[PDB]
């Protein structure tokens, strides 16, 4: 399956077969912001107030 | 239009590791030596040298430890080893490929 050439056409094609979803789009078209407030929210604005050994 | 004018977050962002969520694929050892190895202690032998020369601060190397964990299933783990189970979304790229595969094969 993973030798099939997935052209921006063959995309577009089978996206015209079957949609996508509704959470999954949001989470596509929404990518970079929540990739990037994933990380602010995890790592870098945290308190953490157990320190690991 | 709130993270993107702070800007030691760009800082800690675009510098941070991308197998810890950050954005950079350029370790130090990646100019001399191409990708080969563990992927998750080079990422973190990166955090640990950027915290001592002091571009990158002390909150992020204490936060990335004590990270809750995301979801992983025994698939997950198996179908990607060298994979830190965090919460973390999905690459656009993967989905729709993955996505255009299981179409095609119906």
């Amino acid at each position: 399956q993973g030798l099939v050439d997935t052209t921006n056409t063959v995309i577009k094609i089978a996206l015209s077969r079957k949609p996508l979803g509704i959470k999954r789009l949001a989470r596509i078209i929404n990518y970079s912001s929540m990739h990037a407030m994933l990380f602010r929210d995890d790592v870098f604005l945290s308190n953490r107030a157990n320190h690991p050994l | 239009q709130s993270w993107i004018n702070d800007i030691p977050f760009i800082h800690s962002y675009v510098l941070t590791p991308a197998q810890l969520g950050g954005l950079s694929n350029l370790q130090y050892s990646r100019l001399y030596t191409r990708n080969i190895g563990d992927p998750g202690t080079t990422a973190f032998a990166e955090v640990k040298r950027l915290e001592a020369v002091g571009l990158l601060g002390p909150n992020i190397m204490t936060n990335i430890l004590t990270r809750p964990p995301g979801n992983g299933d025994w698939a997950s783990l198996c179908n990607d080893p060298y994979s830190f189970n965090f919460e973390s979304v999905a690459s656009p790229s993967i989905v729709l490929k993955k996505h255009t595969q299981r179409v095609l094969f119906e």
